[PDB]
């Protein structure tokens, strides 16, 4: 279906409010996560298929944010996101987060960028993801 | 995208698919239809209204035709004869003709139908009036069989009802066109049938016996995935379902 | 081009001659009768005739054509005026339509009329006679349409008069048509 | 590449309408200039002789009393201001429209 | 290059090689193992985090290029607590009313509304078949082990348009969606299909209803075709099958009828790896001659530990889309085995009866014919869908 009821509003308000913070630590982004408890999402009488199907397009709608051309903080809040997002559903299995053959290459270079950065958070975050094998090898997200 | 629904090929210029293949060919010879024969839509009041006017017009036209070719016949031999008594013998046909076109446009419209299965002409109906979509038969079977104006379309009696109940058993439910005759109401097989069935016991089921209760098992343990089941497709093996 | 299949006219298309040049004579022969022949271009009248003829030998395989759709088939440019002798004929056709009873009944108009002219073509010469206002030996006006538009008023007895012509000429309206020597000079630096 | 090619009257073609601003140019210029339509062909570029001939053709049906009026009521005349009076006016019609 | 990207945002794909694809995934994935069927370690709050330290902390400082403190430190700053706004047990069937979301205040406003005897209920969210492929497939494995996938397989979703279009709907399609895999061919796939049109039946029976015909159309005809990027592929592996793509070519190449030149391969020369195609575009597939099948390529991947590993389900149906049953004319409850033409007895031509309804009123207490009509017996697609 696409983009999700009322998620896109509250996605970049959280990523428009984490940049405002000129910070990149992944502490103020959970901080702000837990304030207005963004990890309760995945409640409110979702039965397995509408559970699954949101996660699904969550992790998706996350995405565009995780990708350019959004530079290196907006990029890291969205990387705390997708972080959030796929750690706090409720899904068996975990549902996973979909990468386009365009996007992988440019995402590990990324992973190689948040290494260079000395900013050490999101790049723990994003190979942590890896090992929980979040991202998923998909023609198109 | 969605251009390239069925037909998948369809020619620019004229809009034809490819032509009749050998199976297809076959299953034509053989008899076996093809699912978009399964195609049929409803009845629309203006339908009816159209299709009446169309059997009025038919039946005004069945008239009236053979009697203005006497009329014009009569007239070109008027204009060429000198004898003045044939003459007037040929203008008093003229005059009978002339009469009987103001009475029969006076007719009203029940007695230019006239009766259930006189003659009318289905096809040029069909392709002319109809323009084709509706077949001649089609019409034929809905204006001779519901809709014209002789059968019976009232609703069901209770005695009606009882006695079609019990006279459905005389003839073993089955027969049904005895059993309307019978019911003396003019109804029609079909519609003793129809209303014997959306009542009959036998049929509609508040009860279970063995063998549904086997193929329903069967087909849920073939079919179902985990809390899905056709439930209402399930119909078709067992009977007297919904 | 209608006479045989071809990849640009499938069989819905295709039509036997005799029966089209047969029904466009039963019309033309109108069209002369009916003063739409006289003082017009010939040929307008030959391409509305076939237009319809072709359509009305198969309406519910033709009624959806066009003019251009109907003469790009046959590679056939199309007269403008076509149009005006279609209005004119169909116009024509519903008032022979309306003779009939048995045709009355049916409500016609412009789009059903079509599919009907073989039905009034074997009466068109009772329709006429029937339909006409004009009786007289030498209720629809049988007129040429450049006064089926009627006159304003039927041509009063013209003021056919003669004047004066020998009375002195005011000389102040010969002045008015003069250049003051002002405008002589405004015109002489325009130029 | 037919025989059926179409032969009509092709000599009415589209020419241009007439604007009602310009109609009170061209009466201005009765009052302004005078009849000579080759001299007010030059006025209006946009228009030649024979439009002039065909517009006083046209208003001559009805007006003539207009072409009297305004032929008595006499200005001074000056090409350069009427071609500024001309586009400003024209101007001023399209910016209210 | 095989390189993917939209032709239409969101509608279609440009064309790529798939087995040249799925090597271009495979050369960024292979030997790093985010690919493999295996099941890896993953997170947890940090108060647990002992025992896999020793295997994290060591593989966390090599790919960082970081000390082991450094990845300790690393573990323990993103361990869930920080994250868990809800409790391990908390249930989803309720909304949590410690939460700012504007996300869950819609969904308040969504099922505050049901909550009334007229509306209280746990019925279907919009749609019902999709997590029942899930659940019954989803992580599983074969009990043969000829039937498992192998590592870094290409998973391909095809969506099998129902030749019976809505034709009032356009937007949304009838379909049912079908996975396969990129080694497999397309003889697996047409093999799959369990479409009714292979048991179309007919013949005129209204003298002898019970001489029905005892070959379905499966039987009698065995034809079927792929059509991707201008090459048919017809089966045949069997006499019943005749290659269809002669004649479709031989009329279609005779004019200007606004199609490309084609050409002809069979079914079984090309695995789904051979192909160069485009995501979400219009493909063709028939077969009984007649059943043309729209074949849209909706997704392609490779396969990973979750999914569904035991092939002896696939080709794995998806999706589906629910087509309604034709009900009899005369008790309009119960779905028609028969259909007649010319029926003196029907209201209208034609007119669908149930078996038991068509008996009775067409036949006597011994089968003979009643009336005047023509009777064809009736497997129905909105049954057998
Ligand atoms: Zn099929
Ligand atoms: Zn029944």
């Amino acid at each position: 279906m696409g983009t999700p009821p009322g998620l896109q509003t509250d996605c970049e308000a959280l990523l428009s409010r984490f940049q405002e913070t000129d910070s990149v630590r992944f502490e103020d982004f959970t901080e702000l996560w837990r304030n207005m408890k963004f990890g309760t999402i995945f409640c409110g009488r979702m039965r397995n298929l509408e559970k699954n199907m949101f996660t699904k397009e969550a992790l998706a709608l996350a995405w565009r944010y995780f990708l350019p051309p959004y530079t290196f903080q907006i990029r890291v809040g969205a990387l705390y996101l997708l972080y959030g997002l796929y750690n706090t559903q409720l899904c068996q299995p975990k549902q996973k987060i979909r990468v386009a053959l365009k996007d992988w290459d440019e995402v590990l270079k990324f992973q190689q960028d948040l290494v260079n950065a000395q900013h050490f958070d999101a790049a723990y975050i994003f190979r942590k993801l890896r090992l929980d094998r979040a991202f998923h090898f998909t023609a198109m997200p | 995208m969605g251009h390239f629904m069925k037909p998948y090929f369809k020619d620019k210029v004229t809009g034809v698919g490819p032509p009749a293949n050998e199976d297809t060919r076959e299953k034509a010879a053989q008899g076996i239809k093809a699912f978009e024969e399964l195609l049929v839509t409803k009845w629309k009041n203006w339908e009816k209204a159209l299709l009446r006017k169309s059997v009025v017009s038919d039946r005004l036209q069945r008239l009236l035709q053979p009697k203005l070719l006497k009329l014009e016949y009569l007239h070109q031999k008027q204009s060429k004869v000198s004898s003045e008594l044939e003459r007037q013998a040929l203008e008093k046909q003229g005059r009978e003709a002339e009469k009987e076109i103001q009475d029969i446009n006076q007719l009203p419209e029940e007695a230019l139908l006239g009766n259930r299965l006189d003659s009318h002409d289905w096809e040029k109906i069909s392709n002319i009036n109809f323009e084709g979509s509706r077949s001649a038969e089609e019409i034929r079977k809905f204006w001779q069989n519901s809709e014209h104006p002789s059968i019976n379309k009232q609703e069901w009696s209770r005695e009606e009802e009882e006695r079609l109940q019990a006279i459905a058993a005389a003839h073993g439910h089955l027969e049904w066109q005895k059993i309307a005759e019978e019911l003396g109401t003019s109804r029609s097989a079909f519609q003793c049938l129809q209303k014997f069935q959306q009542h009959n016991k036998a049929l509609k089921r508040k009860e279970w016996t063995e063998e549904e209760d086997r193929m329903l098992t069967q087909l849920v343990q073939e079919m179902r995935v985990g809390s899905h089941i056709p439930y209402r497709r399930i119909v078709y093996y067992m009977e007297g379902r919904d | 081009k209608l006479f045989q299949a071809s990849p640009s006219v499938p069989a819905k298309y295709v039509e036997d001659k005799e029966k089209m040049l047969s029904r466009t004579m039963q019309l033309v022969e109108l069209a002369n009768e009916t003063w739409l022949v006289t003082g017009r271009h010939p040929l307008p009248v030959i391409t509305a005739a076939t237009f319809l003829a072709w359509q009305s030998l198969q309406p519910a395989d033709r009624l959806s054509c066009s003019l251009a759709r109907f003469c790009k088939l046959a590679n056939v440019d199309l007269p403008y005026p076509a149009s005006s002798r279609l209005q004119e004929l169909l116009a024509v056709l519903l008032r022979m339509a309306e003779q009939l009873a048995w045709l009355r009944v049916l409500r016609l108009d412009k789009r059903s009329v079509v599919k009907h002219i073989g039905d009034l073509l074997q009466h068109r010469q009772s329709l006429v006679r029937s339909a006409f206002r004009d009786g007289t030996a030498e209720p629809a006006l049988l007129l040429p349409p450049c006064m089926l538009k009627s006159p304003k008023r039927i041509c009063p007895v013209p003021p056919v008069s003669t004047v004066t012509g020998d009375e002195n000429i005011s000389d102040s309206e010969i002045e008015q048509y003069l250049r003051t020597p002002q405008e002589v000079r405004d015109f002489q630096r325009a130029q | 590449g037919s025989t059926t090619t179409y032969s009509s009257f092709r000599k009415n073609y589209y020419s241009k309408p007439w604007s009602n601003k310009e109609t009170d140019m061209f009466f201005l210029a009765i009052s302004m200039v005078g009849t000579d339509f080759s001299m007010i062909g030059q006025l209006f570029p946009h228009r030649a002789r024979i439009e002039i001939k065909n517009k006083f053709k046209r208003e001559e049906k009805t007006n003539g009393w207009r072409i009297d009026k305004a032929f008595q009521e006499k200005r001074p005349f000056d090409f350069d201001f009427f071609a500024h009076l001309l586009q400003k006016v024209l101007a001023e019609e399209e910016k209210r429209k | 290059c095989n390189f993917p990207e939209y032709e239409l945002p969101e509608l279609n794909t440009r064309a790529f090689h798939v087995g040249a694809f799925g090597e271009l995934w495979r050369g960024r994935l292979r030997g790093a193992g985010d690919l493999s069927l295996r099941e890896p370690p993953a997170s947890a709050l940090p108060g647990s985090q002992a025992a896999d330290s020793d295997r994290e902390d060591a593989a966390v400082a090599r790919d960082l290029d970081c000390s082991l403190e450094a990845a300790a430190e690393l573990r323990a700053v993103c361990g869930l607590d920080k994250l868990k706004c809800l409790e391990d047990g908390e249930d989803p069937e309720v909304i949590p009313e410690n939460t700012d979301l504007v996300t869950l205040g819609v969904r308040k406003r969504f099922l505050e509304h049901r909550e009334e005897t007229i509306t209280i209920d746990r019925a279907c969210r919009q749609e019902t078949f999709v997590y029942e492929m899930e659940s019954h497939a989803i992580g599983k494995k074969p009990e043969n082990s000829a039937d498992m996938i192998e590592e870094g397989e290409l998973i391909l979703s095809v969506n099998i348009l129902y030749p019976v279009i809505f034709h009032k709907h356009k937007e949304h399609k009838p379909y049912q969606t079908m996975l396969v895999l990129g080694s497999q061919k397309l003889t697996q796939l047409r093999d799959s299909i369990r479409c009714v049109s292979d048991l179309q039946i007919g013949g005129e029976f209204s003298n002898t209803p019970d001489q029905a015909p005892e070959h379905i159309s499966k039987d009698l005809y065995k034809s079927a075709f792929f059509y991707f990027e201008g090459t048919f592929y017809n089966d045949k592996r069997y006499p019943e099958c005749r290659d269809l793509s002669r004649t479709i070519i031989e009329w279609s190449e005779s004019h200007d009828r606004g199609y490309g030149k084609f050409q002809t391969a069979r079914m079984e020369d090309f695995t789904f790896n051979d192909l160069c195609i485009k995501l979400g575009f219009p493909y063709l597939y028939c077969h009984q001659g007649d059943c043309e099948h729209v074949i849209v390529i909706t997704d392609i991947r490779l396969v990973h530990h979750d999914d569904c590993l035991d092939r002896t389900l696939y080709p794995l149906l998806i999706k589906k889309h629910w087509l309604w049953t034709r009900k009899c004319f005369v008790c309009k409850m119960y779905t028609a085995r028969w259909v007649t033409n010319n029926d003196s007895f029907a209201p209208e031509d034609p007119c669908f009866f149930c078996d038991v309804c068509f008996r009775m009123l067409h036949y006597d207490s011994e089968g003979n014919k009643l009336g005047e009509f023509l009777a064809y017996p009736y497997v129905d697609p909105g049954t057998f869908n």
